[PDB]
């Protein structure tokens, strides 16, 4: 439970996403928005259009946010305290859509990073990322 | 599940594209090491102690491409999925009593096994066909459950 | 679903019991305390803030009822969820965005509150004859999303 | 988080049930195998009749630890990881049993302390619940 072998596989790979992040991260979103068509929701206010400039915006701040997670992996609550106010106060986001982010950022992953998505890098993500939901959806338990 | 033609098409493209020698394999090893309770159905199938051991498990590796002809049975009977699961449905809930949220999980798994063979080809409207297709076979597959 | 007529008759005569006025507002209002996102989708009810809010707020009371008798139909229909549901079906994912997963945590909700008003009376038999009930409904209001 | 609100609501309700606990223990198991036959392939060595003896005794076995849990409320990673490791490790339970558990105790309370039962109890008792399951199946991360 962000384990010792888990950090590294996580920094490691985030490692390679590096100067990409901001892009991947609008993919992921991308990719969510017409695979789980629900989401979209949650954006009345964007042009959630291929190529999408506010989506592209957006996706920068998403891999922002999950920069700054791993570089905290060992104190995720505080640093991401406010994301989680936000996300579960004032936002509402169904706590099932973390899944669907979270199983579309892998996706986006694998299919830029081949190489680096190995199964034991493939395991790390998931509960890396399972743990960022969870801390997001901290206000509702 | 409601495919649009655009996407029908899209669907059998790829698939044509797929090595059903490895793919299956793969699948169901990253299941094995990603969700690790669900070693417990397949105890008897040698070492699953890492995660190269599993992938590369002879066992698995045969298993893996037997699931994988299920998948290729399905994407060839989108409209009769129920019938064309029904023995395995109730192989899968009578005889080896597998919660139906790990079909979910194993066609997720799928999902992401597909977009790290075809990279950029695995576009975001291919996946969520994909998407689509995986989620039919993963209720088909849960209706002998109730 | 599949349900005997042992089942059917069981959880035809524990239905007709039941007291609408107070089972749908506290199976409702349950649903908006318990998964707190579920308020999203009513804020148009009003105040729902605290537990004694929703409680107390008759529009969650009222539409509770509605709710139930939704309930009341695919009980009159078991072997044709699917059509029973399909406009309710299209209303939850077109015009509503609910997510599925919620269809199966209010029929949950629901099986809680007719224990609490059922007592003994609500045994495990009964319970597992609902919870094939409530599956059922769930995966039929989840039709158009596929 | 099990807000100091929620860990009242849980004293309370577990109090009240006190000496039944067993009895309750024993009702949600029962509830559970018929509901979920699926969860049945656990206990291969057990007679899952209704009534059946060792039913009763695992029961108050589960309970017991739950009252145990409620005791430790503010440090239950600690007081449960015993438990952790044998659900976890050992027996490889699939993590959403513990939900169909959870959801089952909850049905056997509402049904037995209907005066209790209220939507804050019922919220409260829910997210014990769900704390104590995230602990048991910590192991998975
Ligand atoms: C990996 C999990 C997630 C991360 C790291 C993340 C991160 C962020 C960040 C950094 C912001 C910007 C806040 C600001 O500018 O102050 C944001 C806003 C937002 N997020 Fe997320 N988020 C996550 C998941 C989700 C999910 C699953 C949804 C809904 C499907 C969602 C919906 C939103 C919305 C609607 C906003 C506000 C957008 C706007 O500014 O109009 N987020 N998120
Ligand atoms: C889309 C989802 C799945 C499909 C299409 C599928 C397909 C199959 C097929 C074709 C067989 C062999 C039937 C036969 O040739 O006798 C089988 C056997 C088996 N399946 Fe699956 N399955 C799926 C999901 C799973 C899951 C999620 C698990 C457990 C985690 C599972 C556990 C097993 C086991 C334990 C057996 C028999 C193993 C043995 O040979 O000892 N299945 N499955
Ligand atoms: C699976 C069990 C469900 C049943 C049987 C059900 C049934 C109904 C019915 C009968 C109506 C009234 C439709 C009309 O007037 O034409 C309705 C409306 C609605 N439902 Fe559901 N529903 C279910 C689940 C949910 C859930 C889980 C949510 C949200 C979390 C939801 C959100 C709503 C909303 C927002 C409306 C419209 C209320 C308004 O604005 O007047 N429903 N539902
Ligand atoms: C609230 C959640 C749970 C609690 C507090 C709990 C508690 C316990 C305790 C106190 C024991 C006995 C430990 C010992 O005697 O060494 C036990 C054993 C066991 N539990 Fe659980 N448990 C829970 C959930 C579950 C679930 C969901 C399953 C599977 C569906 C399960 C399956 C088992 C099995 C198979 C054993 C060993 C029994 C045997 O082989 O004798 N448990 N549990």
């Amino acid at each position: 439970v962000l384990s010792p072998a888990d950090k590294t596989n996580v920094k490691a790979a985030w490692g390679k996403v590096g100067a990409h992040a901001g892009e991947y991260g609008a993919e992921a979103l991308e990719r969510m928005f017409l695979s789980f068509p629900t989401t979209k929701t949650y954006f009345p206010h964007f042009d959630l259009s291929h190529g999408s400039a506010q989506v592209k915006g957006h996706g920068k701040k998403v891999a922002d946010a999950l920069t700054n997670a791993v570089a905290h992996v060992d104190d995720m609550p505080n640093a991401l305290s406010a994301l989680s106010d936000l996300h579960a106060h004032k936002l509402r986001v169904d706590p099932v859509n973390f899944k669907l982010l979270s199983h579309c950022l892998l996706v986006t992953l694998a299919a830029h990073l081949p190489a680096e998505f190995t199964p034991a890098v493939h395991a790390s993500l998931d509960k890396f990322l399972a743990s960022v939901s969870t801390v997001l959806t901290s206000k509702y338990r | 599940v409601h495919l649009t033609p655009e996407e029908k098409s899209a669907v059998t493209a790829l698939w044509g594209k797929v090595n059903v020698d490895e793919v299956g394999g793969e699948a169901l090893g990253r299941l094995l090491v990603v969700y690790p309770w669900t070693q417990r159905f397949f105890e008897s199938f040698g070492d699953l102690s890492t995660p190269d051991a599993v992938m590369g498990n002879p066992k698995v590796k045969a298993h893996g491409k037997k699931v994988l002809g299920a998948f290729s049975d399905g994407l060839a009977h989108l409209d009769n999925l129920k019938g064309t699961f029904a023995t395995l449905s109730e192989l899968h809930c009578d005889k080896l009593h597998v919660d139906p949220e790990n079909f979910r999980l194993l066609g997720n798994v799928l999902v992401c096994v597909l977009a790290h063979h075809f990279g950029k080809e695995f576009t975001p409207p291919v996946q969520a066909a994909y998407q689509k297709v995986v989620a039919g076979v993963a209720n088909a597959l849960a209706h002998k459950y109730h």
